RNA sequence: GCCCUGCAGCAGGGGCCAAGGGUGGGGGUGUUCACCCAUUAAAGGGGAACGUGAGCUGGGUUUAGACCGUCGUGAGACAGGU
RNA sequence: AGCCGAGGGAACUCGGCAAAUUGGCCCCGUAACUUCGGGAGAAGGGGUGCCUGCGGGUGUGUAACCCGCAGGUCGCAGUGAC
RNA sequence: GAGCCUGGGCUCCGUGAGGGGGGAGAAGUCGUAACAAGGUAGCCGUAGGGGAACCUACGGCUCGAUC
RNA sequence: AGUGGCGAAGGCGCCCGGCUGGAACGGGUCCGACGGUGAGGGACGAAGGCCAGGGGAGCGAACCGGAUUAGAUACCCGGGUAG
RNA sequence: AUUCCGGUUGAUCCUGCCGGAGGCCACUGCUAUGGGGGUCCGACUAAGCCAUGCGAGUCAUGGGGCGCGCGCGCGCACCGGCGGACGGCUCAGUAACACGUCGGUAACCUACCCUCGGGAGGGGGAUAACCCCGGGAAACUGGGGCUAAUCCCCCAUAGGCCUGAGGUACUGGAAGGUCCUCAGGCCGAAAGGGGCAUGCCCGCCCGAGGAUGGGCCGGCGGCCGAUUAGGUAGUUGGUGGGGUAACGGCCCACCAAGCCGAAGAUCGGUACGGGCCAUGAGAGUGGGAGCCCGGAGAUGGACACUGAGACACGGGUCCAGGCCCUACGGGGCGCAGCAGGCGCGAAACCUCCGCAAUGCGGGCAACCGCGACGGGGGGACCCCCAGUGCCGUGGCAGCCACGGCUUUUCCGGAGUGUAAAAAGCUCCGGGAAUAAGGGCUGGGCAAGGCCGGUGGCAGCCGCCGCGGUAAUACCGGCGGCCCGAGUGGUGGCCGCUAUUAUUGGGCCUAAAGCGUCCGUAGCCGGGCCCGUAAGUCCCUGGCGAAAUCCCACGGCUCAACCGUGGGGCUUGCUGG
């Protein structure tokens, strides 16, 4: 799914690991609809801006669902203005 | 409904990883000069086609059942892999290694006409060879038990020369 | 117009949906109400399904009664109790079944005038 | 939805009996209407250009059939979707070949080369008899065809006997009963194109059709619709098999 | 119709002459008043027995009937409500 | 003390005061809620005259009373006034 | 027989002053009902009572210990 | 008075008399497969609670007091309404 | 391969769920050398919206005119005939005799085609083109004069239909169905046209049959819901009629009270159906877009003309809804046909060449046309075969160097191929030259106890769990493992799962025996004899399209693919 960026936001991990995962709000273009996604790596998000538009799909769990020591995030960003996260948060490419 | 598409014609294994396996593979493919995994593979699904015909032949009833039992040993005859006077329980013996060993690039080896199964893949592949007046650019080619003996160099090509230095290095050996 | 093709209902009481537009070749067309007529006898020749011809009867003079092989040709004069519907006969609707009365008596119609488009009846005793 | 009759064959959707490749083309040529039925005949075009031969392309093999040098039953035909069916004479004098044309035991369609002789005669097997103004006895026969015979002679004649006519000019000779001692040849079914002696014959109630039994040379019994069973003698062959 | 201005124009602010003409329609409330709405050049205010019941109305103004609350032993009361 | 009133339709007034609207019979159809008895004629919709002919119930009955159908026809309007 | 108008019947959806429960959450308070006879043995059903875990009565179980 | 007995279960204990339900044993008695289970459906069903009419000794939810207790809306004690 | 591995405790055996490990489909990250074959590429979201141009014509052997040429030919529009109802696209609606299979119509229609048997007589008329005038912005359209036919009309005769009375020739399992005779009536043909030549070819009308293509009927079979229980009023049937091509409440008048349902009616939800497909050892579970058969639709919803056939996919009329031209008087169009653009959305190609092959229509034919079809172009659609070097020596433990060989692939050419090209194939010249990545590296699970950095922050993590200053678990370097022109990520179906259990599970304490009894339907039912043959078993006849599945042989260098044969599939139906 698409998206557009409303506020970069952070949550904590359960116990007994201690973290900030670092998220943001999206709004789906779809049908208007705001969840949370995940934006993995370190780093990722120095590299995200607001209003800038994202895709958004699954982060991979049980039965379709959350994962790990995250609380209640069921999704995961790949796309940040038609470029690759993973090559944004390496180095290789730039962000338009 | 849904027509059908083509479908591959080898099985990958149900483990990826288990060691004994790995090992023997790796044997086979080291000897036999493999460029891949798949080749191995497809001779092996070859090998468990006949094998399941024969289960499935053995003790039934029936004119066709009959027929079809003579057509799978006139087809083993014919490819080199059981003798004539070969029974139905015969089949169930059989091993990949004598699969392997009915390829072009293995007969080409084992006749001389090469030093080794890395040169006989290259001439056979940039056409130095010939199997019963025709040239064949495949190493996995299955000969057959009457092609066997009319295997040679092609008529246009340098090995043909009794001169040839690399032919002369091969001769060498035997 | 007058489609005359299938019910709505199934016999259990249930309702039908047709899932598809009605042909040309399911439809019929209005009765032909044969009266007995005055001056002139009319026909309508109509052309049907396959190129075919059919003759309509609208105004009746004369009928051909028979009475035990033999035939006379003759006028009609009024309907006499047509058992199809009270109206017809006071109407003067020609039907078969319909009893008639003739200069030489009373008859029944044997014939469908809508379809065929002449009278024919045999005499009564 | 169909507003009205078809014009096109998909080469997938043609009958079994035809000698075809299925999936070569797209298209196949449609029979048009005519002596036989869809499910025993086949058009002129596809014999002569595959059975036979002579053209390689559908052009030449109507410049052919067009030049007039392809007769059936005797006759000139020009069009290429004529239907040639079971028993019909195929000839070609500028070669002085002539064929007849039968059914394989597969089910197949074939020609069977015979003799000039044998050209000029051809059987018909007698499907049923009417009444027609005038007091006359029309014969309506397994092609279709039909052909008028008087009252005087009308006890010689019955629905599953078979007449024999030069054909051309459709003259009768040797009309052949169905009895129990008669030589048959099988048109269909599953026991197609095997023949042999009539043995017995057994009817059934309301509407169900009437079987067969037959003796074959080895002496195998078996059984057919009688409607199937087509004679062709009554103790050996009157034309070659 | 004129004067001054922290009066560029369009406007504003403050003052002088001037009472000839205009100053309206609606919503809740018994209301005068006040509040609000849409228009309007603006929708000024006062006096005449708080102009006008031998002109109309009678919604309000606790006569006689009745209910609630509160006060009072009680009969009863309330510049309280209905 | 009574009759009518173009275009608007409660802007009147404390307040729709007063006036208007509806209206008889037959057929169809009928909400919430309910002490299951009701609510209920809920609401809402169609039809209705004259003449010509056919039929039914009870009856001994072209005696008498009651109940249906079809057709033709006139008018702005047929419980045409009451 | 479209379409317009009108009175109808289900369904889904979108909002509402104020009210009601549930679930998660390094970490705010009041007590300590349950596990030992857990400091009055525990629990079922019904009814009444109490800031809250809870208490009492009638009838039942042992999934209850000691002599 | 029981590790006892009857009852489909719930549950049933002073004596005598009357009316009635079921089971076991014994049986060269009668009928001659009439049987098993049982959706839906019905009948019975501790205590407590409700309606109407009576009755009310003892016990005793609620409630009212006295002690204990850091506090006691509990356990203990003395009374007592429904039941 | 008829399979197991990790996770609840201080340790143990169980129950039970989560996760790993395999396959197919769709989107996507990184990366990419070649040839071949195939039924792949806006189905999921919008059956949403547009511009330009194409997709359906043909006949001088039907007729008149005009022009260009030389009484012969070539062309232009016109009248006329046949076709335009096929092909192609899409799956909105539909739980239904829509579909599948077996049957039936003795209750029906059918232009083009085949066979047989018979016919072509006598008379009339008009009008398009053309000429003289025009109207209107266009779309379109008026008047006057003239003229042909296979255009149109009339008369007759054949012929067709209805009814009544007789006879008994035919078929069939079964007849007033066909045939013969009589009678009373209604409707009512035809182009003796064209070509050749001194009889033949192409056509016209009637009749009998067949074929082709359809209409109608029946028996059997195929989803979920009871937090949907009563439904139906032309409704069920009868008598008599109308209408239809035809049977029929299809419609009408009259008479009755029937029809469906707890073995699930009615209502609602969802959906085109099948042949087939995916998966699995199988039993089974799930899907049904692309190829074939059938059905339905053409902005939504209705109604008609012409024709053998339409209520019409490139035609007509109206209402709603939208868009466009306009001199403002009025006119025109719906891209679920091909290519192209927009939008919607995670998500889908050239405004290309040709009628040479297969077929369709027209034509005596010769031939014409066809966005069907064929051919190429673009695209990590599916499948097959290959490449990114080989040999020897020295040195290490795959690499550097030395010396050689080859040319599948690369570059450049000549022929063949092709409708024309292109690719492919044969040959020639040069030259190791031109061509590896992705994920992982604590355990499940193959692979490092090696370096630098950071420091319960930053980060990893299908699950278990690491990280808190000595990090085999984070980031990176170096090494190594798996697969390999591919390899990873996300979502769906199957399997894993004996976690739906017929094969084949469980209910004292783990989830689970109604509080107890009586009994309705249904399911299960003691022993012997006689009969029957419905279930059941064997044998034989007629059906269950092709494609798709298995086997062998043969043709493309083998293979994938194609062909020829033998079996199977269609869950079954029916005569004996």
């Amino acid at each position: 799914a698409r998206g557009i960026v409303l506020e970069k936001i952070a949550v904590e991990a359960k116990q007994p690991n201690s973290a900030m995962r670092k998220a943001v709000r999206v709004q789906l273009i779809k049908n208007g609809k705001v969840v949370t996604a995940f934006t993995p790596g370190d780093g990722a998000i120095n590299h995200i801006d607001e209003h800038d538009e994202v895709i958004i799909e699954g982060i991979g769990g049980p039965k379709g669902g959350s994962m790990g020591d995250i609380p209640g995030i069921r999704y995961k960003v790949v796309k940040v203005n038609r470029v690759s996260l993973k090559e944004l948060v390496k180095g290789r490419k730039e962000k338009p | 409904g849904d027509p059908k598409r083509q479908r591959k014609k080898y099985e990958t294994p149900s483990h990826p990883w288990i060691k004994e396996r790995l090992d023997r593979e790796r044997v086979l493919k080291r000897n036999y000069a493999l460029k891949n995994k798949k080749e191995l593979w497809r001779h092996e699904t070859q090998l468990k086609e006949f094998r399941r015909r024969a289960r499935r032949l053995l003790a039934a009833r029936g004119k066709q059942a009959e027929i079809e039992r003579q057509q799978l040993l006139q087809r083993l005859y014919r490819l080199g892999l059981l003798p004539a006077d070969a029974v139905l329980d015969d089949v169930l013996s059989l091993t990949v290694e004598d699969v392997l060993e009915r390829r072009l690039q293995t007969i080409v080896y084992r006749k001389g006409l090469a030093r080794t199964m890395k040169q006989a893949r290259q001439l056979i592949v940039h056409g130095h060879i010939e199997v019963n007046g025709q040239v064949i650019r495949s190493p996995g080619y299955l000969v057959l038990r009457e092609e066997e003996d009319t295997i040679t160099y092609a008529k246009g090509s340098p090995f043909a020369k009794e001169g040839h230095p690399e032919r002369m290095v091969i001769e060498q050996a035997k | 117009a007058i489609w005359q093709g299938r019910s709505l209902k199934k016999p259990s009481g249930g309702r039908i949906i047709l899932a598809r537009k009605k042909r040309k070749r399911e439809l019929g067309r209005e009765p032909a109400n044969t009266k007995v007529g005055e001056d002139r006898e009319k026909r309508k020749i109509i052309r049907t399904y396959g190129g075919n011809r059919k003759v309509r009867l609208v105004e009746a003079l004369y009928a051909n009664v028979f009475e035990g092989g033999k035939g006379k040709k003759v006028k009609i004069l009024n309907v006499v109790e047509n058992p199809a519907n009270r109206q017809y006969a006071r109407r003067n609707i020609i039907t078969k079944g319909a009893i008639i009365e003739t200069e030489i008596g009373k008859a029944i119609v044997t014939s469908r005038p809508g379809q065929d488009g002449v009278v024919n009846a045999v005499l009564i005793k | 939805a169909r507003k009205g009759p078809k014009r096109h064959l998909k080469r997938l959707a043609a009958p079994t009996s035809w000698y075809i490749h299925r999936k070569a083309y797209k298209w196949a040529v449609r029979p048009s209407p005519g002596p036989h039925s869809m499910k025993t005949s086949i058009p002129l075009i596809y014999i002569v250009r595959d059975y036979l031969g002579y053209a390689k392309t559908a052009r030449e093999a109507r410049k052919i059939l067009n030049e007039g040098k392809i007769l059936v039953d005797g006759r000139v035909r020009k069009d290429y979707k004529f239907p040639v069916g079971i028993m019909d004479v195929v000839s070609i004098p500028e070669t002085g070949e002539h064929y007849r044309v039968l059914p394989n035991r597969i089910g197949k369609l074939i020609l069977h080369p015979i003799s000039e002789e044998e050209a000029k005669l051809k059987p018909f097997r007698i499907n049923n008899k009417r009444m027609v103004k005038g007091a006359k006895v029309q014969l309506n026969l397994h092609d279709g065809s039909n052909h008028l015979v008087s009252l005087a002679e009308k006890d010689a004649y019955k629905t599953s006997y078979t007449v024999i006519m030069q054909v051309p000019e459709r003259q009768i000779v040797k009309v052949l009963p169905f009895e129990v001692g008669a030589y048959v040849f099988v048109t269909q079914g599953k026991n197609v194109a095997r023949k042999g002696k009539i043995v017995e014959v057994r009817q059934f109630p309301m509407g169900w059709p009437d079987v067969v039994t037959i003796e074959d040379e080895n002496g195998e019994l078996f059984d057919t619709l009688k409607e199937y069973a087509f004679v062709i003698g009554k103790d050996k062959p009157e034309i070659s098999l």
